[PDB]
């Protein structure tokens, strides 16, 4: 996951929270990202916070367990394996 | 040869040979092991308050790229100072 | 009491991305969106293809010339990867750490190069 | 006991007075805020200088950066079309010094100067992102200003601290506790580089000996004797 | 063992066990990460291939100066069946021979393109075999650089029979590179024919799959 | 030995005013008045030899000539080099010596010459007048002070090479005179390099003046479109004799050339002239048809 | 700007598609047509039936187009046949007088060094994308001299002033160069400093108020570059 | 909590330092800003060498991801556009383990993490802000929030953790989390009882460092 500043300068026609991280732009531009190894039972195996960027709040990182906890749930069972 | 030099019964008789010449050339590839995996298209999901997965459709996607590109060419607008 | 209006330049999508990914991302994320074309919540999908490699794939005809123990081919996105387990064995002679074992992954992330392994593989 | 600042610190300086920034001191292009980025003694000038204070943060350092009007020791290590590439600091980026930026410049004799040589020189611009530049005369009179190749001697190097306070403090004693021993010229550099010379090797070497244990222990009152025992050994 | 890899122990030994004509299926076009690529999967008898080409170019070469483009060719070992490296070094320059025939290099000065063929899934169901992957990866390339935009002067194609291996363009009128291992004697007659029936077929998938595709 | 000439050998690796010879560390005088120059350096009194070669007295210049080593560009020699690399507002040249010469672009005539008005774009497009790989005729224009060449190619004389063939002799072969483009019968002329370099091409116009819309073409790789079979069968055979003088240690001169293209028209293939023992015999029949000649 | 109806509508590779000349009877004149190989074609000698012929030959997959360029009596019209894809730097290489999109990566006392991003496609304008990463010196890089940055007053032009590391300037390509370095310019009102950030990209965004200096809308501070005419 | 560390002890270094806890001790340098190499050099920005030698044998991968952790911490703390196209050489070599090397690299990456700050210090290197690291374990039986474990308690261990946190304004807010690396079995609550007794004690780190590096670098200036 990771987490951007809302730039005032930048809107067309205050943080937030992006998943799965993917594209030279997003790589390359934010520089606060978390990383979660968790289990289908509730527990995890892995937390990685490296805030660079804009501040990790609580906030941020229970939403990105609560995320990482749906995401594993969802590959767990998906496959049957 | 060069043009000028070239006489049009000549250019004629190029055309003649020509369509002698293109007129004288004249089952499925299925998977075998990783043929559905690779070339397979990427889809987008969203987690809902259930937790459960939401495909995301494709056309969804395709209108949601042309809109940003009306919102980012023609919505420009102007930057007053 | 200097008042001057200015007509920014603007770029394609694609041009954009390259020129300056920042704004890039700024100009998605003001529309709710990602330069990926996602929200900000949304995940890739993931397709996977178990033991399809592996000596073991048909039970009824196992393979002869083959050392592959488990495989697994999965893709999510745009990004494959193709992941294959093989074995060895060696002479030996509660839930501390020192009672696990671990598997030795050989990862090679091909970028159109030719060298040594990257920081990235490492 | 100093009054010690570290970086990320509140800025005690009010925005509503107008301050010169100085080393140390950083004003962030994006939020525009002034804060401090180097630790050490937070210096502030007092205010009626002409309306503006200069404040800025004396911090520890041997690694030169060029900053504009600075005097300092170069070598002479290539030659290029139209200028001299000159060292300041082992591994750092070097400078330039134009075939121009001498006394009696002429487009038909460029200078005598070899690669080797030391030359005590004037920084003339300084950009971030760009080559420094170096020169060594007076822009408008045309004149050297003491600048030019310095003659054999020897080279001391030394922190940043210890040469800013041998070339601009009238009160440190290095100076004067070597007068008292010997006859001797020296070239200072703000690029921690001093250059000493005198009429015996001896002597030059016992003036080296000195600056480098002087520099070593950085104890003002101490000096004196340093002197004393180095040119006494040195008669052995 | 190696300060780069994760090799494990080394007292560990690996484990050793005791005791129609062609099937293809071509795709292009799926790794985001280069200019052209290709899937090239054939199954036959006792023997199933499927490898990965992969074409990044043109890309620029900081060297002196070319009117015409550099083209290289590297094939790497897969997963299963693996090769000696000076072989797989031999079809490299036996494949850079064929395209240097192929490829308007013409068109792109000063420019490098590199082609890169993954043996991924090479089995061996038989319950010099790299004789038999060349008339496939000469496929896989010309997929990939016509899936690029790299101009051809013709689609390459190739077969194989009894070791002998045989490159065809201009409806098989030309060969652009002549393969040959083992095999017979006085044989030549008959490989060329059954090597331009496997370059026809060959060249009518790749069109069909650079088009409809 | 009528498809390959094969000599074999067993239990062996390989076969196996006096002008005084010296080696290096070897004493050669003990006169401190002597000025010491090239292939000797000197202590005090001593002079010693750098090199390996014969002493050499020029007046009050002590010097020892070595028996080997590249050529040594003197200015306003006649060479011919290649292209070896471009940049900035010059080329650099293959001479064959310790470093490449210089060629800078104002020390060339660019086509349409003398009508032509100066371009800032000539700086930026030197490709299509030299580029890498070309030959040209250059005159040594000065020199650095290493000792580099700086060329030069402002005449009609010198220029790009083409309607040709290039081939190469030790430049100890081929000394300076007073000209080296020479007119040979065939309707060959040959350009022989001081470096060694040797240009073998067709005669054209320029060749037959010399005893006796272009301007803009001076640059073009383009050959003569009609060159028959007996002057290209010619420059093989001119070729071969060249390459059969400098076998045999022989100078090359215009006059030993021709001499041998006649002498080697015994042999009815021209590809007979490649053998040791053919190469061996034409220099041997120069040197002594040059003895009962000059006695 | 429309082809004969006996030419081929797709094309792939080594696919035939029209004779180098063709001609044609109207109004009692006979009007000659003469082919041009573009892009993505080109001219090959085939033989059949003994006799020789030279054909335009598509060299890539993708749609034939057509179209007029020119630059006793006998009247004759050049027709330029090419062949398009259906994004790709490939085909659109940078060549002598494209405009391309580049990036300030160093400067120097006497020039900029920039690597190209993308290039100018002709008839807003298309543009084509180099898909080659800028962290391993995939991109083909380019320079930019101190006396081609503006038109009037090359002699006296400090670098400094005009560009900054990292502006994306719009610059036209004057020659190949070598196989390093483009040779670029900007001395036109089009061209210039078109993208930047204050301090090196540690600032906010900046437009060009004028052609000679950049501002930012929201803290005001200015900085001085060489920007294209807005 | 009671570490030791030296600053200044490298000659032929811009700066250097000597961090010490327990029976870890790891000994860093750093060498800017010079002249970089053609393939470090960033346009606008600072690039920085960092590099990690193990206290046994040579460097392997292990100590690759030492770097680059090392790497998320550091880059943000410093100044960088202060210096484009520019190098800044940070070298840490691990004297002392101080655990089972064999296990974990816990205690050696916040060490290296405090070392490299101080070292940054000594060398007069642009700095946003301050920053401290502290290892901190989770024992099996009891569940116990052990901050700096030692070496035996590491063995008996169900997670280990690497905390490192921003601060500004005199060591009292907390700018930012620059490093959290968890690794074992956890839960939620465990995650935050950790941050919340973490974050003190590297408070109580930074009030430390603070006074270390006064008390090194203030003889040297002058009043
Ligand atoms: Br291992
Ligand atoms: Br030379
Ligand atoms: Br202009």
């Amino acid at each position: 996951y990771g987490i951007v500043e809302l730039d005032p300068e930048c809107q067309l026609q205050n943080t937030v929270l992006i998943a799965d991280l993917d594209t030279e732009a997003e790589e390359t531009s934010i520089h606060s990202t978390i990383s979660i190894l968790a289990a289908p039972s509730g527990n995890y195996k892995q937390l990685t916070l490296m805030g660079g960027g804009a501040k990790i709040t609580p906030e941020m990182i229970k939403r990105s367990l609560l995320l990482s906890r749906v995401r594993a749930d969802d590959l767990s069972t998906r496959f049957n394996i | 040869i060069l043009l000028e030099t070239i006489s049009v019964p000549q250019i004629r008789d190029v055309m003649e040979r020509f369509s002698v010449l293109c007129n004288s050339n004249i089952v499925t590839n299925s998977s075998i092991l990783l043929g559905k995996i690779l070339p397979r298209e990427e889809h987008d999901i969203a987690y809902s308050k259930d937790g459960l997965p939401n495909k995301v459709k494709t056309e969804d996607i395709r209108i949601r790229a042309q809109n940003f590109k009306s919102a980012l060419a023609n919505l420009e607008d102007i930057i007053f100072e | 009491l200097e008042t001057i209006e200015i007509h920014p330049i603007t770029f394609p999508p694609e041009v954009l991305a390259r020129i300056s990914p920042e704004l890039s991302l700024q100009r998605h994320l003001s529309l709710g969106i990602r330069p990926c074309l996602r929200k900000y919540e949304e995940f890739r999908d993931v397709a996977i293809e178990n033991n399809t490699l592996s000596r073991y794939a048909d039970a009824g005809n196992i393979d002869t010339k083959n050392n592959i123990l488990g495989s697994n081919v999965l893709k999510s996105g745009k990004t494959i990867v193709i992941t294959s387990i093989t074995g060895g064995i060696i002479e030996e002679t509660e839930d501390i750490i020192a009672n696990y074992a671990s598997v030795y992954p050989v990862v090679e992330v091909e970028r159109g190069r030719v060298g040594a392994c990257t920081d990235e593989e490492m | 006991m100093s009054t010690f600042i570290f970086p990320g610190d509140s800025f005690p300086v009010d925005p509503t007075t107008p301050v010169k920034l100085g080393p140390g001191i950083y004003c962030d292009p994006n939020t525009q805020e002034i804060r401090p980025v180097n630790t050490g003694v937070l210096h502030v000038s007092a205010k009626g200088k002409s309306g503006v204070q200069t404040a800025y943060i004396d911090y520890s350092s041997k690694r030169y950066i060029p900053s504009v009007n600075d005097f300092v020791i170069g070598v002479i290590i290539g030659t290029f079309s139209d200028s001299y590439k000159v060292s300041l600091q082992n591994f750092s980026s070097s400078v330039s010094l134009s075939y121009m930026a001498f006394p009696n410049a002429s487009k038909k004799n460029r200078p005598t100067l070899q690669v080797g040589d030391l030359v005590y020189a004037r920084v003339c611009t300084a950009e971030k992102e760009l080559e420094a530049e170096i020169e060594c005369f007076d822009s408008t009179t045309g004149r050297d200003a003491g600048f030019g190749i310095l003659e054999d001697g020897m080279i001391i190097d030394v922190n940043l601290n210890f040469a800013r306070q041998l070339l601009f403090n009238n009160d440190f004693p290095l100076l004067k506790v070597l007068a008292a021993h010997t006859k001797f010229e020296v070239a200072i550099g703000l690029n921690g580089k001093i250059w000493v010379k005198c009429e015996e090797l001896s002597n030059t070497l016992a003036c080296y000996r000195t600056i480098m244990e002087c520099c070593q222990k950085n104890d003002t009152a101490a000096f004196k004797d340093i002197a004393k025992r180095q040119f006494k050994e040195i008669l052995t | 063992q190696d300060r780069r890899r994760l090799l494990g122990p080394a007292a560990a030994k690996p484990m050793a066990f005791s005791n129609s004509e062609q099937e293809l299926s071509l795709h292009t076009g799926f790794i985001e990460n280069c200019n052209g690529s290709a899937l090239v999967e054939a199954r036959s008898l006792g023997h199933q291939t499927s490898l990965i080409s992969a074409v990044y170019g043109p890309r620029s070469i900081r060297g002196s100066f070319t009117s015409q483009g550099t083209i290289s060719i590297q094939l790497k070992n897969g997963l299963l069946e693996k090769y000696n490296t000076n072989e797989l070094k031999e079809v490299s320059s036996f494949l850079m021979g064929i395209f240097n025939s192929v490829v308007n290099l013409s068109r792109y000065p000063k420019s490098g393109i590199d082609i890169f063929v993954y043996l991924t899934y090479d089995k061996d169901l038989t319950n010099s075999q790299i004789s038999s992957l060349i008339p496939h990866c000469i496929t896989s390339i010309t997929l990939a650089l016509a899936d690029a935009g790299i101009e051809l002067v013709d689609m390459a194609g190739a077969g194989e029979a009894n070791g002998t291996v045989v490159s065809f363009i201009k409806n098989g009128e030309e060969i652009v590179g002549f393969w040959k291992d083992d095999g017979d004697d006085e044989d030549l007659l008959e490989c060329l024919d059954r090597c331009k029936e496997q370059y026809n077929r060959y060249r009518d998938l790749m069109i069909s799959c650079l088009m409809n595709q | 030995s009528e498809v390959i000439t094969i000599t074999k050998r067993n239990g062996a690796f390989q076969n196996s005013s006096d002008s005084q010879i010296v080696t290096p560390g070897e004493l050669v005088t003990d006169d401190p008045i002597w000025m010491r120059g090239h292939g000797t350096y000197f202590l005090d009194n001593m002079t010693y030899s750098s090199v390996a070669g014969t002493v050499s007295r020029v007046n009050r210049l002590l010097s020892v000539i070595p028996l080997k080593g590249r050529y040594a560009p003197e200015t306003g020699d006649h060479v011919v080099g290649r292209i070896a690399e471009v940049g900035n507002k010059r080329w650099k040249v293959d001479i064959g010596g310790k470093q490449h010469a210089v060629l800078m672009l104002g020390s060339v005539n660019l086509p349409g010459g003398i009508l032509r008005r100066k371009s800032e774009s000539d700086e930026l497009q030197m490709r299509s007048f030299l580029k890498e790989g070309d030959l040209l005729n250059a005159e040594v224009q000065s020199l650095f002070q290493d000792g580099s060449a700086s060329l030069h190619t402002r005449s009609l004389k010198y220029g790009k090479l083409r309607n040709g063939m290039f081939c190469q002799v030790p430049s100890s072969l081929i000394v300076r005179a007073k000209n080296h483009t020479h007119n040979l019968p065939g309707n060959i002329t040959v350009v022989l390099g001081v470096n060694g370099y040797i240009w073998l091409r067709k005669t054209s116009q320029m060749d037959l003046a010399r005893d006796t819309e272009s301007s803009w073409q001076i640059y073009s790789d383009e050959n003569d479109p009609s060159i028959s079979n007996n002057i290209r069968q010619a420059i093989c055979r001119y070729a071969n004799v060249i390459k059969a003088l400098a076998f045999c240690e022989i100078g090359i001169t215009q006059q030993r050339i021709v001499s041998a293209y006649e002498a080697s028209m015994v042999y009815s293939n021209v590809g007979e002239l490649i053998e040791k023992n053919v190469m061996e015999s034409i220099g041997s029949d120069i040197l002594t048809a040059e003895k009962m000649r000059g006695n | 700007m429309a082809c004969n109806f006996q030419f081929p509508e797709i094309a792939y590779p080594g696919k035939l598609i029209c004779p180098q000349y063709g001609t044609e009877n109207k109004d009692g004149e006979d009007i000659i047509f003469n082919y041009v190989p573009g892009p993505g074609t080109k001219l090959i000698q085939y033989e059949h039936n003994g006799r020789t012929l030279e054909a335009i030959t598509a060299t890539l997959v993708g749609t034939v187009r057509c179209e007029e360029e020119k630059k006793t009596r006998r009247t004759v019209k050049n027709i330029l046949v090419s062949v398009l894809p259906g994004n790709d730097f490939a085909n659109n290489l940078p060549k002598e007088g494209d405009i391309v999109l580049t990036r300030v990566t160093r400067l120097s006392l006497q020039r900029a060094n920039v690597e190209i991003l993308a290039v100018e496609d002709k008839p807003a304008a298309t543009f084509s994308v180099s898909q080659a990463s800028s962290d391993l010196g995939e991109t083909f890089r380019g320079i930019i001299r101190s006396q081609d940055v503006r038109s009037t007053d090359r002699d006296r032009v400090k670098v400094i002033e005009c560009f900054k590391p990292g502006d994306i300037v719009r610059a036209q390509v004057l020659s190949l160069g070598d196989g390093t370095n483009y040779y670029l310019t900007t001395a036109r009102n089009d061209l210039g400093v078109v993208f930047a950030r204050a301090a090196n990209g540690a600032g906010g965004l900046m437009y060009a108020t004028d052609w000679q200096m950049m501002t930012s809308p929201v803290t005001g501070a200015t900085e001085k570059r060489k920007c294209a005419k807005p | 909590m009671s570490v030791q560390a030296e600053i200044g002890i490298l000659d032929h270094v811009d700066g250097s330092s000597e961090f010490v806890s327990q029976d870890t001790k790891v000994i860093c340098s750093v060498t800017g800003p010079i002249e970089p190499k053609a393939r470090q050099e960033l346009p606008t920005q600072l690039a920085l060498e960092i590099i990690v030698r193990p206290a046994k044998g040579v460097a392997t991968t292990r100590e690759k991801v030492l770097e680059d952790k090392l790497r998320a911490v550091l880059t943000p703390l410093i100044t960088r556009h202060c210096y484009p196209r520019q190098l800044c050489q940070i070298t840490c070599q691990i004297l002392e383990s101080g655990e089972d090397e064999a296990e974990f690299s816990l205690r050696e990456l916040s060490c290296c993490i405090n070392a490299a700050f101080l070292a940054l210090v000594d060398a007069g290197i642009a700095l946003n802000s301050m920053c401290a690291s502290i290892p901190i374990a989770i024992i099996k039986d009891t569940s116990d929030i052990i901050v700096d474990p030692t070496a035996e308690q590491l063995k008996i261990s169900l997670s280990v953790h690497t905390l490192a946190l921003e601060f500004v304004n005199g060591g009292k807010v907390v700018k930012n989390v620059l490093l959290l690396d968890s690794n074992g079995d956890f839960n939620e609550d465990q995650l935050f009882s950790l941050l919340e007794l973490g974050e003190q004690k590297c408070q109580e780190l930074v009030t430390n460092i603070r006074r270390i590096i006064q008390d090194n670098i203030s003889p040297r200036l002058v009043v």
